[PDB]
Formats: structure tokens, sequence, C-alpha cells
């Protein structure tokens, strides 16, 4: 999982 | 049950030296795992863009693309007589491996109408057994047209394919080929019979109808 | 840009790094910074901790368990991100000041320094019948809450996310490793000169590796068979030292080579993991959880180093041996093969 | 570099067809060759992949249980048997390599072999001239046309003059017909001063069938  | 990909466009037009962008937005989250791909009409597709923004090598540096979410962008800032062609969009996270519709890049013209003629059956064609007539449209843009056959004062349907050739590279513009195939009996009676051509650059439909 | 995201089991923390690979360049390591995101509401204890831990995962044979699973700490670091004490400022990166603009004062930054000579993580192939987690060396950063480093750490109000030490291929390639080898037997003053070369000194995992050999038999005995082989070694050193020689490609070409003759012949092996997951405990590059990865890379230490390091330290040899005739005089006692070894850097090139 | 598809043609519904890609300049351990399919404006659809490092295969679930990815190392060509064949699976085939560390899109295609599948069997074409008449004369130019109808193979290739006249030619795509036999078109635009003293012909050759023609167009 990532995010900006 | 599958990652699917929607290119936002339908078919684009610009001229040569606009930045166009094609916007692409998956299913779900597939991550920054994103490429691009420019298939020239006959010709199998090159790689433009990976990892969602990093460039391939031999690509031209106008060519550039973006992460935003599940929206992922092409763009290009000047455009150039290369890069006119399809394009798609892929994913490649999970497998399988999904691609995108297509986008329909094209040089922009002056809007010019067709050149329509219309051809009667050969005597080849009628002592074999069947009839085809042509109607053919040449040199107009844009692409977008609506032809119809009449025959006897009627509009026939049912039995009119069409054919719509690619955009030439020197002057930029398309051609149509509608063909109402009918029986050999149907043609010599009530031989009444014509088409009817609908395009921008033609302010009224101009009617081309033969006999004998 | 973009930064990896793991909360943990209850969502009261969440540990943020820029990337999961940090490169080894042997002279420096790549920081591990980042921050943590802690809300007041479930900040009781108030005391925040974030820990970089290199353990060696390993199951022990007497237990039969199936499964279970040991770790032994090589090197841990320790860094107190909450409260900030008043005899510990650092600068923040870049990375560090883009992220607390975007979560706010509630993410605290934390940055931890690999120091040199500390293996690469490194994972032991597991056999089909091995259903626990990883083992091998393996880096993990651990963040978590608690009143005093003495208390017990609740999992729930924990989270770890494993990382990885690597290394990629010299951006200069080494000296063409070339070997020579002459037996004299005692019937006659005849020797039996073996003569191999490798194509190049780096090799990218998957690539062909071709082996010139040239043999020159002036002896009374005949070579009957030429094994080529690539193997795999690896030294651990964790509790006294053990090692291990493992063919991960081979060849055994039946090429003569009559009495008083000369030949030459170019071979070519490939290592691939396919035609090696029988070989338990097999070196292999680092695993995040339970991919498939490649033949571990070849670990890369200092010239002047200070040896004898934790872990695991792959290295890889092709090794050109001449089964010869035997016979005469002594029978088949003594024996009269030839072999001789290659070295060769075997890992990834540098990702641009 | 390269990769080249061969084992193209006309097979049956329920028949079977077995592609290959021969690759140069691709290590086969350090890549991963893949199939992709594509009918005529429709679109990329990925089939199968093979992992040859790792040893792994990979199909489309439309595709599971029918069709087979190999590979002869030795040889650096892939292979694909497809048995169970459906008019669905009508479509140009391409052949496109893969990093195997790590993917990073796919670098690489060939030209990709046509394959079709149907019950209808290979005819050549019914070659029939478009007279140019005096609706065809128009702002000091005519146009010369010639129909291509009854053959059903896909490839076909046309020319006028074995291929001296290329200004103007328009060669439309080929549109598949009720009956299943496809149908093409192709026109030129030449004066209208020249016609009448100079002799225009459209070679087409059908390469399945065997049918060299040289039709000539004369005015009605």
């Amino acid at each position: 999982a990532s995010s900006v | 049950s599958d990652i699917q990909m929607t290119q936002s466009p339908s078919s684009l037009s610009a001229s040569v030296g606009d930045r166009v962008t094609i916007t692409c937005r998956a299913s779900q989250s597939v991550s920054s795992a994103v490429a691009w791909y420019q298939q020239k009409p006959g010709k199998a597709p090159k790689l433009l863009i990976y990892s969602a923004s990093s460039l391939y090598s031999g690509v031209p540096s106008r060519f550039s693309g973006s992460r935003s979410g599940t929206d992922f962008t092409l763009t290009i800032s000047s455009l150039q007589p290369e890069d006119f062609a399809t394009y798609y969009c892929q994913q490649y996270k999970y497998v399988p491996v999904t691609f995108g519709q297509g986008t329909k890049v094209e040089i922009k013209r002056t809007v010019a109408a067709p050149s329509v003629f219309i051809f009667p059956p050969s005597d080849s064609q009628l002592k074999s057994g069947t009839a085809s007539v042509v109607c053919l449209l040449n040199n107009f843009y844009p692409r977008e047209a609506k032809v119809q056959w009449k025959v006897d004062n009627a509009l026939q349907s049912g039995n009119s394919q069409e054919s719509v050739t690619e955009q030439d590279s020197k002057d930029s513009t398309y051609s149509l080929s509608s063909t109402l195939t009918l029986s050999k009996a149907d043609y010599e009676k009530h031989k009444v019979y014509a088409c009817e051509v609908t395009h921008q650059g033609l302010s009224s439909p101009v009617t081309k109808s033969f006999n004998r | 840009t973009r930064v990896f995201k793991k909360a943990s089991p209850n969502g009261k923390l969440t540990v943020y790094l820029g990337k999961r690979d940090f490169v080894d360049h042997i002279d420096l390591v790549d920081p591990v910074d980042g921050v943590v995101l802690v809300d007041p509401e479930y900040l009781k204890e108030r005391r925040v901790y974030v820990t970089l831990t290199c353990a060696f995962r390993y199951g022990r044979e007497d237990l039969d368990v199936l499964g279970l699973t040991f770790r032994k700490d090589l090197f841990v670091a320790n860094v107190q991100s909450f409260p900030p004490a008043p005899e510990d400022k650092k600068p923040l990166t870049r990375l560090q000041e883009r992220l607390i603009k975007k979560l706010g004062e509630h993410a605290y930054p934390f940055t931890f320094e690999i120091p040199p000579n500390l293996p690469c993580s490194v994972t032991l192939q597991p056999g089909p019948e091995d259903t626990g987690k990883a083992c091998g060396v393996d880096y993990e950063v651990k963040a978590f809450l608690a009143e005093n480093l003495e208390e017990k750490i609740h999992k729930r109000n924990s989270v770890r996310l494993v990382i990885r030490k690597v290394q990629y291929a010299p951006e200069r390639p080494g000296p063409q490793p070339t070997a020579e080898t002459t037996r004299q037997f005692l019937m006659s003053d005849k020797p039996l000169h073996l003569e191999a070369s490798l194509d190049k000194e780096i090799y990218y995992h998957g690539e062909p590796i071709s082996v010139n050999v040239h043999v020159t038999n002036n002896t009374n005995k005949t070579v009957k068979k030429i094994k080529i082989s690539v193997r795999q070694y690896a030294d651990i050193v964790l509790f006294n030292t053990a090692q291990y020689k493992v063919p991960v490609a081979m060849e055994e070409a039946d090429d003569t080579v009559a009495p008083s003759s000369t030949f030459s012949k170019v071979y070519t092996l490939t290592p691939f993991l396919a035609n090696n997951r029988e070989k338990r405990g097999l070196a292999l590059d680092g695993k995040l959880k339970h991919e498939d990865t490649n033949l571990a890379s070849s670990t890369l230490l200092r010239e002047g180093a200070n040896r004898e390091i934790l872990g695991i330290i792959v290295s890889y040899k092709v090794k050109v041996k001449l089964v010869v005739s035997r016979g005469g005089l002594l029978g088949d006692l003594a024996s009269s093969d030839v072999a001789v070894e290659l070295p060769f850097t075997l890992m990834h090139p540098k990702p641009k | 570099v390269q990769l080249v598809e061969s084992g193209g043609g006309l097979v049956q519904p329920g028949g079977s067809l077995r592609l290959s890609c021969a690759a140069s300049g691709f290590n086969v351990y350090s890549s991963s060759i893949h199939w992709v399919r594509q009918a005529p404006g429709k679109g990329l659809e990925w089939v199968a992949s093979i992992s040859s490092y790792y040893g792994y295969t990979y199909y489309a679930d439309s595709v599971k249980g029918r069709f087979t990815i190999s590979a002869d190392t030795s040889k650096n060509t892939a292979y694909l048997q497809m048995n169970s064949l459906r008019a669905e699976d009508t479509a140009v085939y391409y052949c496109a390599r893969s990093r195997q560390f790590w993917y990073s899109g796919l670098d690489y295609w060939g030209q990709g072999t046509l394959v079709t599948v149907s019950s209808a069997s290979t005819k050549g074409p019914s070659v029939f001239p478009l007279a140019p008449s005096s609706k065809s004369t128009s702002g000091g130019t005519a146009a010369l046309g010639c129909l291509v109808k009854d053959y059903f193979p896909e490839p076909v290739t046309v020319s006028w003059n074995s291929g001296a006249l290329t200004s103007g030619v328009h060669t439309f795509p080929a549109v598949l017909q009720s009956s299943g036999l496809y149908s093409l078109s192709s026109v030129v635009t030449v004066p209208s001063s020249s016609l009448g003293t100079q002799t225009y012909i459209c070679n087409v050759n059908h390469k399945p069938s065997n049918t060299k023609v040289d039709k000539k167009v004369e005015p009605k």
C-alpha cells in the first residue's frame, strides 16, 4: 500500500 | 472480476504543435504500474512510457506521464508528424494485464467537402450473378460522415457496408467506400438508384443519381 | 513522489517510508528516513519508539513443530521519536519535511544509519514442506509506543515493515577471470595443461556464461569427460562458521582429449532458479514476504574489510574439471583429475 | 534484435494451430515472452505469458484449458499450441518480450501473424473493374476503381501497374460480408487528359489461393  | 482500463477520450483531433492529454482511469488501485503504447495502422505497438511516469529509452523527450490516484495521463508538449496514431493505456500490477479501448489521434485540417462520385456495376459483375453499386467519397475532413442510399425515391436500409481509409501523410484527408450489395434481379427492376451524402463541408445534402 | 504506508492492527500507528530497498554502496548505505503518525486520542503511554533490526531467522532441526522460526538480532538501533529529548535535535530531510507538511505535527521523524560491513538481505530457499516465515537475513523497522524500553510491547500497539539492504553491479567491470593449471605425472615428464577463461567478469541474473577451455594433453593418459559447473558459495557466520558449495548450473560434456593432442571448446551455461527449486537452503535475494526472488546476488565486501561479517556472504565460481583415465602403474588408486576455478560477479545492474 | 512470428492461417472451428516466435538478441532466461491478441479494430488483449527463469505459465481465464504456452530455450523460440479454436480467436497474434528483472512494460513486439478461424473455406477473388463514366470526371480529374469480392482470407495486397502507380491510390480496408466472404475496394485519381491515351491496370495478388490478376479498366 502507498500514498502520494 | 478483472481490472479494466478506460481511456477517457474516444477520438482526439489536434493540429501540429498542440499539447494533447489522454486520460485513463483503472478499475481499482494498480499502484504506479502503468504503461502507454502507440500503434500505427498495419504495424505492431511501440512502448512509450512505463512505471506510470518513467520514460522508455529511445522515446522522444516530448512524451511524459503522470499519476493521480487511479487516473493516469499521457502528455506531449509539442505535437509532431511522427505522433499521429492510436494510443493504449496498460496496467501490470495484477494478472491478467489489461489494455484500454483506444484514442484516435489525427491531423487537423480545414473542413473540406467530399468529392462524391457514383459508379455503376460493371458488365463482368451482372453476368456473374450479383450487383454492387459504389458511391465514392474522396479528400475530406473530418472523417465523420453519414451517407445513405435511396433507390426509387425511398430510403433503403439493411444492406450498405462502409469502409474508411486512414488519414494521408501528405495532404491529410480521408475517403469512404459505401457499397450497396444487391441481387441481379433487383437491379433491373425499379432502376432509379442514387446515393445521398451529408457532410459539414457541404451546406446541403448533395445527391448523385445514375440511370442506365 | 510516493511513499509506502502500513498501519498497525487497530490503526493508531502508521509508518511512512520513501522506499523499501536501501542501496549499499559499500562506502555508505542509504539512510532509512521516515515518520510515524500517532493521534493524541490513542497516545496514553506518551513515549513512541522506532527500531531498525537486522536479524537472522532460522528453524531448529530438533524441534518438529513444522513452521516454527526463531530470530537472532545481529544489529539493532533505537531512536526515540517522542518526546523529543533536548539532547537530540536532527535536521529533517527533504523527504521528511514533505511528510510533516502533508500529515502534520503528529508525524514524528526517525532516521537510522546502517553502518558498513553489515550483511545484505539474503533469504535461504525453503522446501515445499515449509509453512513458516522466510529464513535468512532480513531488515525490519518496528514502531511502537511503550512507557519505557523495559516494558513488553503489545502487538496491537505496534507495526512492522520489512525493508531490504541491496547492492548492484559495479559500474567498472573487473579483470577477465582467467586461470591455468599444469599437472605432471610420475610416469614421465609430460604435462597436462588446462586453461580456462570466462567471457566477462560481471554477469547479470539469467545471462549466459561462456567458458573458453583449452587443454594441451601431452601425457600418456586420456581425458574421459569434462565437467563444467557454476557453483554458489555461501559463508554463514553467526554462531561459529558454516559454508557450502552448490552447483546451480552444470554440463558433463564427453569431449575426449587423446594423448599427445590439444583441444579447445566454448561451453555455455546459464544459472536459473527453475531447475534448482529442490535445493533447500540455497541462498536467494531478500524476500519481503514469500515472493519468488532470483538466485542470491554476490555480496560485495570492502577491500580492507573487517572480515568475520555476520549473516550470509554469497559468492560464485565456475569450476572446470577434467576426469582423467587413471590406471597404469598405480592402478585406480591415485586420482589424476585436474580442475581449476574461476570467480565472477553475479548481480543486478544499477537501476537509473 | 527481433521477434519473428510464424504459423498463421485458416483453421476450422474446433481445430488446432501452433505459433512460433524466434528471438534474437534477447537472453531467454533474462526475459519473459508474451502473446497478445487483437482483432481488426477491437483493441489489444493479453492471452498468455511464459517466465523461463522461474519456469511458470500464465493464461487469461478465457484461454485457460484451451491454449498452452511453451518454449525451447536451446532454439530461443516460444511456441503457443492453440486447441479447440473458435471464431472469437480470429485475430492478429503478436509476440512481445519483457524484462525479467524487472517487468517494465512490453518493450518489443513482432509484426504478428494473421490467424483466421471459420468454417468457410479459402476462395480466390472475383475482380470486377469500376469503369469511370461521366460521374467520375470532375474538376479536371477522373477516378479509376477495381472491386475485390468473394475471397475469404484476410491477407490481400493490391497495386496499380505492379507498384509503379502510387500517386493518389487509396486502398480501403477489407470488410466482412453477411455471407462470410470479405470484400475490398481500391481507387486511384488520374487526370482526365491522360485518360484514354494511357492504359492503367490493377494488379491484385492473393497468396493463400495463388491467383494473380491483371484486369484492365476502360471508360464506360
